[PDB]
């Protein structure tokens, strides 16, 4: 495949030298179209005050990923990678990679601009769940020990990485997509915790194995360390709401493996990698 | 670029341009000359020895 992007504006030669320094990096693309404007290039079409992080991670799933091949003075050769063959990427993220790292793709948080971080999979996962529990704490921040937990929650320890992840709550207000994400997690936890007691009875009238017995034992330990004849349509609404608000969490519970990396250039500015995507 | 890696292609254009700015500096000197001697030359006197 081949992607051609252009510029209707005018391009300074110092900006040309700035652009060819980004010789092989990843640029997201909304649709694999042969000719494209540069207003579809990068993530500057989705930045605002209100979306933040979960909208960006949910939006970069259904977008495709390219790699820049060469730079001419008025058009950039973007080359969509294919599965199986290996490629050459550049480390634009503050993380430095090692051999064998499965690389993940993530929006960078910390009249037009071009901006995405390429983080290895465990660091991406741990900052994902760190931002998640930092959004869970975000309503009751008037106390001090939860504020110390938030301050411990900001900084992550990694090889040459002292990062200050930004505060998801701002002006005592959480953004609405993080609000729906943490609400979905709280409701799937609650709905699980009160429907497994009914459905372990509503399933063990069939052939019962010992897993059902230990399941009910675990549930009675839960119910005693914490503290049935339902209408059919309310029950249907419970189960369907459980599964549909679970369905909007697939972006957060998985990790799309994108690159499998190989031998690395010195100073960790570029790395040869396979596109497993 | 040395190509001694089978697993590593460099994949660089290798024609980076650099921008170097100049600085001007004028160099002057005052240069005097007696004009009474200048009349002896620009008028080509042919009088005597």
């Amino acid at each position: 495949a081949n992607i051609f992007c252009t510029f209707d504006h005018k391009l300074s030669i110092a900006d040309v030298g700035k652009l060819t320094k980004l010789v092989a990096a990843v640029v997201p693309i909304p649709q694999r179209l042969h000719l494209i404007k540069h207003y579809q290039l990068g993530l500057h079409q989705f930045v605002d005050h209100t979306r933040g992080y979960v909208r960006l991670r949910g939006l970069l799933r259904n977008m495709t990923l390219t790699l820049m091949r060469r730079v001419e003075g008025n058009q950039i050769l973007l080359h969509v990678p294919t599965h199986g063959l290996l490629y050459t990427v550049l480390n634009t993220g503050p993380v430095t990679w090692e051999k064998g790292d499965a690389l993940c793709v993530l929006p960078p948080l910390f009249q037009w601009e071009l901006v995405p971080w390429i983080v290895p999979m465990p660091l991406a996962l741990e900052i994902n769940q760190r931002l998640l529990i930092m959004g869970l704490f975000s309503l009751d921040r008037s106390y001090e020990e939860v504020k110390a937990a938030v301050q411990q929650l900001q900084t992550i320890t990694f090889r040459d990485a002292t990062f200050t992840i930004p505060d998801p709550v701002i002006d005592q207000h959480l953004l609405i997509d993080m609000k729906t994400a943490c609400l979905s997690m709280s409701m799937v936890a609650n709905l699980a915790s009160e429907l497994t007691m009914t459905y372990v009875r509503k399933l063990a009238l069939e052939d019962s194995s010992m897993l059902l017995v230990k399941c009910q034992e675990l549930l009675m330990r839960l119910d005693r360390e914490r503290s049935q004849h339902v209408s059919p349509d309310d029950e249907i609404a419970r189960l369907s709401a459980l599964f549909v608000m679970l369905r909007q969490l697939d972006d957060l519970i998985r990790e799309q493996v994108v690159f499998t990396v190989c031998d690395v250039s010195p100073d960790n500015k570029s790395a040869t990698c396979i596109f497993k995507g | 670029r040395v190509a001694s890696g089978a697993g590593l292609p460099t994949s660089r254009q290798t024609t980076i341009m650099v921008t170097k700015y100049s600085e001007k500096s004028p160099i002057t000197i005052p240069f005097e000359l007696s004009a009474a001697c200048l009349t002896y030359l620009r008028e080509t006197f042919e009088g005597t020895i």
